[PDB]
């Protein structure tokens, strides 16, 4: 279960090394490729003309071992920040040595120290390896929760620890591995190797990761305690970190010494994989979305485009969203029709977009249990679900359902209907243009209709998530304006991320409306409280519906309907990060915009900074009518 | 799943 | 080993045929979507108002079967092409109908015919419905190698069937699947479902397929033979086409009702296992190649670039190119030391690019197996190889190897060489810049010296792949010109192709140069006989290299060196494709190109006709020095 | 010579109104396209079904007249930005249909004004007409120098006005501007026309507008003194601001009624003209750079490239430059020769890439008034500009001139140098790659020999310019990465924009190299203190060069040598612009890179944030070798 | 393999 | 002019 390497910065034998490690259970070995002392001249006689190998050769494991075993270190000499031109300039030389020899070997991945706040030649020495030959590679940056300056004991005489509270100064290592992924655009193969310490920071410090691409966690042996037994654990809130870390599945990395001498080594390793083993076990939605964590997907069109076959199945697979269905209509049933009028009234249900027949099923499960007479008619305008639709009612249903094929805008329904059930709704609730076809159905609804869902409410929060603001900005397509792929929704299990505040109501429908035009544009302001230091990268959208009465469905994470998975969270992104301090407002602003033809939205920040406006007139986005 | 397609 | 399907036209129950057809042995069934019979209108009242379900239920099978165990067929009343209006309409409306319910079914494959000379209108819906929604499935167009028209029974008494040969018109379908396949402008989701009769035509018509992207081969019961054992079994003609196919990896599709009526129905299909089965094996070669049938590769730049371990370890395997080497320093040594002067005489020995040492070794073993003593220089830019060198020459080789971590261009030899040994051979010969290389070498080679190798030769072949012209096209990438992929070589080890003429010499280099500022720049002109009607789509480049008198290396096809896979193939492509007629001349003109700084191939058709200069300026693709 | 407007709010007779107002000698009339005070209903009945025409007819004016007389003005009562949902909706409708008319009449601008903080519907609006239809029309933003809340007369009792200077504050209507067109994304027709106050306000204020697209200057009629005439005029300090926006070309808008009543209305515009014609005359550079104000050119690349006949003419119209060059020259050679050996010793001089010949004529008469004697070497590599040399030494020259036709980088030269003289010098010093040059013609000049120039250094200033932002942005090309246009030099004669911080010496060369394997190669970190709210767009480069001694030429604004035209400044902008305020400290990264067959610049802001590193490893720009 | 790199 | 080239 658990991802497990080493690392090392002796090794006097690979093979023998390599095989001490696996067998302590270890996946990998974090080592040097040049021994780490031997400091290397480039440009100066003598030393530069040193003879013999510069390093052991590639020859000492096979190909696969070094593909798949070995993460490489860079030299700690290495210093290409330094103060001093003549180290700059070696280091920048060995640096580019060690890169180019990695590569050679072919490694899955470096590590690179970030230990100070300038690393600006590091990121140019970096670029410039990354945008010369082979882009397989991984470069891991390690980088502490905590600077050494900040954790070393309150020793020194003449320069006492500073005891008093630097919100942004403890936050500081932080900023060292932002200026670097800035400076090294954001590239995809520049990861964090997380440094974990024997003290925690506060909880800000440790939230400051979150939405950032930890690849690997480092434990050194010292952060461990010692139980009544003798043998390596951790304390409850390292173990809460470790937790959230294996949600990120990331490779654990145990460096330094044993420090459990009359205890074995693999001990450190085995206590990881019992905290692996002791978490908590996925829910039936974790369970289900598993797979699609961070996954972008296009929002479904159920108008525009005629769903598929196992679409439409899966849909189907949510057995909370049709019982929530069955349970509005038998109370709108009971709600219509007096006991003494069981026999005589028989009630007009109208399906309007009835796929492939579960709230047909619904319907007249929710009759039966109300011991209500029904009518019913499923209306479908796709007619590949017309198909299934059609021999359900030959072999099933009978004449209690009329199938019409045919778009509820368009159809000359022959009766009223009592009430119209539909599930319209995308992630973002009016996505799918519920509303306009709704409105179009409307006319054919009795003056006392009841139409289900009664309500729905759209949300947003802003979010944080430079895993998130990659994955999107990978999405540039040939022939298309190479910002498109920012002024687009995207359907996405969000994981890796940060919510920055407090989900807001966007945009809200009623049905049946009675505002004559309808108007079913929008344009809405929210002010959002930021409590913390961070960078805007999107908005999260989610809705809430109101069914019938008290029976809801929402996907807003507060009152999340529980074990329903039909809708993960809409994300709505920005073309250009947005720094925010702590207690500043992130404004941003929402339009629900149309024509004739197409549905779409555009969207803009406005405080701390303004952005551009996202999607105007709809040029990367639209929702066809 | 959760009301999307495409992707990868 | 085989992948194997059955064609039916009637499927009374879904389950119990696909039960009946998975015992027989097959892997999928082809099968109607829609009743083949049932003949639907669109336009006119009252038949367009034609109630109940248009077909069977999506139900009745799982998304796994629907996804992988069938192929769709059109309706064989669907006639977008004919003569009358009303049918061509309702046909269009029909065809679309068809298309997307097996979208909707996520069908892997659905099979069109191509049965006609004029398909312009199948083509136009056709290629309507690939640009809407998902782009997944796979369109076979069901086309005969013979014209149902041309193999038709002599028994019409007032219109005999034609005894005369017509070239050309008997590779009449070919001419409709290309003309199908230019319409819908080469998508690659497009491919042939090539049917196979009774009578095979001549091997003109059975050769006109080369290179075409076939699927699948039709094979109907009728064309089976029968054994003394009552089996069937197929004629020799017959066995040597299902032979050729197995090696594009067809799948094959058993149509027509069982004919071995007492033999059971598998007996088929037991029949193409034994002929699969009963096969030559693959040679080293073929063995080493698989995967990499008609996958395109970047030519590697052993001077621009440094190669990886990989790289190097791949070149090692290959052991006909060493003991060549080998055998020809075996024999140089013996023609420059007499017996006489066997303990006195130290042949200089320089190893011009050594990479990680197999060169070395040869040249060592070569002297110990000519009884010679010998000196050697092992010369390396790539300092990642530089490191093996070095390892080795400490462990093994001694103060015998002198290894130099230098450009041979630039390299102060101290003493001057007898032999210079190389390869720096690419699959064009000159593609990795040997010449420059050792024209830049030549100075520290004595007056009498020997350069191993002493010559090379590439050559050129005119060549036919559809297959190979639609793989070169999807190589457009962002942020370059849209056509630059078809300005560029390929490494390539050719398979569906078709060489269209001998391979004919391009250009020549020889070690040492004598002939005063050298000059590496070269114009060929080439014209070469064709003897079929076709299409070009490139040239396949291949070479042939004197190591030392009669000790060659090749891989011209007629003169390849056997067990040799150090090369595959190159192909120069071009970006629009030219028809040839039988008889006609294909003239190319290839240009060897350079500054200081890159060598570059300029490449034009001039007959018979021309096509624009291809890479001019080197703006596609060069070769760094 | 000056371009002014009337600003009428009043247009009874069109007609007759545009001829009384082209009579007064105005250019133009900024008008109401609908009566400003006909508020019109889009949504509600009866109102939104009122008759009649909704504004004057097309027909009343040319075509021509429209195009080039009429500037559109938005209602006064179009409040996109209102509190009421209803005037917000109305206002849309109706700024879309007054919009839609300015572009049916051809109209050439459209005023909108900016008169609070959010006009965050406004920017949306607008940003959808423009991406609807004809991309000509310019939009002109009315915004003040001082917002009417921030000049209102303090006469409210219980509202005193801000006696306390609020720094940012004064400064609020330029970020209603930058929010504005952030909002719009950069649009090229989105413009300002800034409205002037009675009462100027802070010089930080003023320039806070530097580096902003202003069209128009909008100047009340109120804000003019009066002479003891009884004429109007301004003050001194807004006399200073007319001449400020004269240089920026600016149209000047009157706006306001008559208050010099018994003095006639063109005397407003007469005043102007006065201004206008009384300032100070254009100096010999200002003369010669007119038509190139921020006009963005490629920098020259002499040794890649061979310049064409008029470039060489182009550099020869500079009197200064070469008068300087003789003066170097002459006291060179009055160092090297005492008067002694006036007649024994010839000074041999080599003119390294000699161009034409100017710095051959200029060494010649530089001998010849130092009383000395001289023997000439006019290297050059361009074979074209040796034809011209070749000329020149046959019919004046004669044998003391030697032209040789070489790169001075290959060049065996028969004899030593005493004195090697070169212009290669590129806007930022070494950009034309004088150091890489000279460093391999170092070889041929003597022991104690000179080099003219002796050294130069570059320069780099941070800029504001939000001009030129958009003028690189609008440089993206087809074939290319979208943002290449961004991480490349341009030579510009920059106009319209802030300097930020003095120029700080960036990269120093000093020949002849005596620092063994030179190293070319270079890093600086450079800070600039920034005493102003302002965007960073770029940085400026210069350059100063020592000729000899004291004999120096320099583009450096502080030590611009005079009347010296032969470079403008570089320009190296940023991707995306950067907020600094009052105080903060802009620290720029800049890299000079190299292999052996290119020169590249890289560069990044590190405070006050990080940028991505520009051009890494010359993916943008390079400079051949 | 056969003297090339890259392609998928 | 001013040491460039190009532009419009
Ligand atoms: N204007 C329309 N008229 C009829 N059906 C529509 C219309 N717009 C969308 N639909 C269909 O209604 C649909 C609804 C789905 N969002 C839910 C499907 C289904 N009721 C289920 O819950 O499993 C899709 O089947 C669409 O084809
Ligand atoms: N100008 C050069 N100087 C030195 N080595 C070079 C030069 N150009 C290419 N090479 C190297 O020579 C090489 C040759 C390869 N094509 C063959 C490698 C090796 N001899 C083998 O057969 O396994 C690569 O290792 C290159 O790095
Ligand atoms: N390596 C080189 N060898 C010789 N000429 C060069 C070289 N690099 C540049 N040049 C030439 O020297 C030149 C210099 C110009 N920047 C100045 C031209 C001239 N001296 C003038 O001031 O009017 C161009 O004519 C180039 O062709």
């Amino acid at each position: 279960r658990v991802s497990s390497g080493r690392d090392l910065n002796c090794v006097p034998e690979i093979a023998d090394t390599l095989g001490a490690v696996a067998k302590q259970g270890f996946d990998f070995l974090c080592m040097p490729v040049f021994h780490p002392r031997f400091k290397r001249e480039f440009i100066q006689e003598p030393a530069k003309n040193r003879p013999g190998p510069q390093t052991r050769s590639d020859l000492l494991l096979s190909g696969r071992d070094w593909n798949t075993l070995i993460v490489g270190k860079l030299s700690p000499w290495i210093r290409p920040d330094s103060k001093v031109e003549k180290i700059r300039r070696n280091s920048e030389a060995a640096m580019l040595q060690e890169l180019n020899f990695g590569a050679y070997l072919g490694l899955p991945a470096f590590l690179l120290p970030l230990n100070q706040e300038d690393n600006t030649n590091l990121a140019r020495v970096l670029t410039n390896h990354i945008h010369t030959g082979h882009h397989s590679s991984m470069f891991w940056m390690r980088v502490p929760l905590v600077a050494p300056e900040d954790l070393r004991d309150d020793i020194i005489e003449n320069a006492p620890t500073t005891h008093t509270e630097e919100y942004s100064g403890e936050e500081k290592t932080w900023m060292w591995w932002h200026n670097f992924r800035t400076l090294c655009d954001y590239s995809k193969r520049i990861a964090v190797a997380l440094e974990i310490g024997a003290d925690l920071p506060s909880n800000h410090v440790i939230d400051r990761w979150l939405g950032e691409p930890i690849k690997a966690a480092i434990l050194p042996t010292s952060i461990f305690l010692t139980n009544k037994k003798g043998f390596p654990v951790l304390s409850k809130m390292h173990q809460r970190l470790i937790f959230r870390l294996l949600k990120l599945e990331v490779q654990f990395i145990i460096t330094g010494t044993n420090h459990h001498s009359e205890k074995e080594f693999c001990s450190y390793l085995q206590y990881l994989e019992y905290l692996s083993q002791n978490r908590p076990p996925p829910n039936a939605y974790e369970l289900f979305a598993k797979g699609y964590e961070d996954y972008l997907q296009s929002p479904l069109q159920p108008l525009m485009d005629n769903l598929e076959s196992q679409t439409y199945e899966v849909f189907e697979k949510d057995p909370i969203k049709y019982s929530q269905y069955q349970q509005a209509i038998y109370k709108c049933l009971l709600d219509r029709v007096p006991e003494e009028e069981k026999d005589t009234n028989v009630q007009v249900l109208m399906v309007l977009g009835a796929g492939r027949g579960p709230l047909v099923n619904a319907s007249l499960r929710a009759a039966k249990q109300a011991d209500r007479r029904i009518k019913l008619y499923a209306v479908e305008k796709n007619p590949n679900a017309v198909v299934t639709l059609e021999n359900w009612q030959f072999e099933e249903w009978g004449s209690q359902v009329t199938v019409v094929s045919s778009d509820m805008r368009e159809w000359v329904a022959p009766e009223k209907a009592d009430i119209i059930v539909s599930e319209l709704l995308g992630s973002f609730a009016d996505n799918e243009l519920s509303p306009e076809c709704l409105d179009g159905a409307q006319h054919f609804l009795k003056d006392d209709g009841v139409s289900i869902p009664g309500e729905y409410t759209s949300f947003l929060a802003p979010i944080s998530s430079s895993k998130l603001y990659n994955e999107v900005r990978a999405c540039r397509e040939k022939d298309r304006d190479p910002e498109a792929q920012f002024e687009m929704p995207y359907v996405v299990r969000l994981h890796n991320f940060h919510q920055l505040s407090a989900p807001q109501p966007c945009f809200t429908f009623s049905h049946p409306n009675r505002d004559p035009m309808i108007d079913n544009n929008r344009y809405c302001t929210l002010e959002f409280p930021v409590e913390v230091n961070t960078v805007l990268h999107g908005f999260a959208g989610y809705f809430e519906t109101v069914l019938y009465q008290d029976i809801t469905l929402s996907i807003r994470p507060e009152t999340h309907s529980p074990g329903m998975f039909s809708w993960f969270p809409i994300l709505f992104p920005i073309k250009q990060p947005i720094t925010v301090r702590e207690g500043q407002t992130i404004c941003v602003r929402f339009w629900r915009c149309s024509n004739s033809k197409k549905v779409w939205y555009e969207w803009a920040v406005t405080a701390p900074v303004c952005s551009a406006i996202h999607n105007p007139t709809g040029r990367s986005y639209t929702i066809g009518l | 799943s959760g009301r999307g397609k495409g992707g990868k």
